[PDB]
DNA sequence: CGCATCCGTGTAAGCACAATTTAACACTTTTGTCAAGC
DNA sequence: GCTTGACAAAAGTGTTAAATTGTGCTATACTGGGAGCCACGGATGCG
């Protein structure tokens, strides 16, 4: 089942909103395995860390909604 | 032929009812269907016909 | 050269000092947060 | 939509105290353990 993880919590999602879960990969380290901090993320790049805890809490929100939320709901005990 | 306890034969076969069930969308994923079948609900019976 | 018998085998530290490791405290840097405006 | 600056909380550096661990020393005389509740096959001396 995790692996199944790995094709749905990983991949869909993240098809389905761009650079909106693409710095969510980075965030948390999907890919090259670092979790990183706002600058590290916003540094290399044009966007400031303010910009990025506003981009994180909106995609908080978006992810919330019911149709996304609920398929989810299965791989947490 | 011979005559199997649905007990026995629902133990026996769990991974393949738990796969008819994530296909035939009783059940949302692998740990939702096998959840389903501990519980030995109505309609797993079916399936493992 | 074959048989009888012998052997191998599957009831009583504690102290002192030095050295290393671990925690507690203090300050400083960094991170996330909030409002407001450009 | 994006940026700036003050602010609170969390994460680092370094010093210090403490707990935890390792090594050495003690001069009446004492000097050689104590446990313990079988049958089978292969080989060598003898007649």
């Amino acid at each position: 089942s995790f692996t199944l993880l790995q094709d749905q919590l990983q991949s869909v999602l993240e098809t389905l909103s761009e650079r909106e879960a693409g710095v969510v990969r980075l965030r948390f380290g999907l890919t090259d395995g670092q979790p990183r901090t706002l600058d590290e993320i916003g540094q290399v790049y044009g966007v400031t860390r303010e910009r990025i805890r506003q981009i994180e809490s909106k995609t908080m929100s978006k992810l919330r909604h019911p149709s996304r939320s609920q398929v989810l709901r299965d791989y947490l005990d | 032929q011979c005559g199997l306890p649905k007990l026995m034969a629902l133990e026996l076969f769990k991974p393949f009812v738990m796969k008819r069930l994530v296909d035939l969308n009783h059940a949302q994923n692998i740990k939702s269907a096998k959840r389903m079948v501990e519980r030995q609900r109505p309609q797993v019976w079916d399936v493992l016909e």
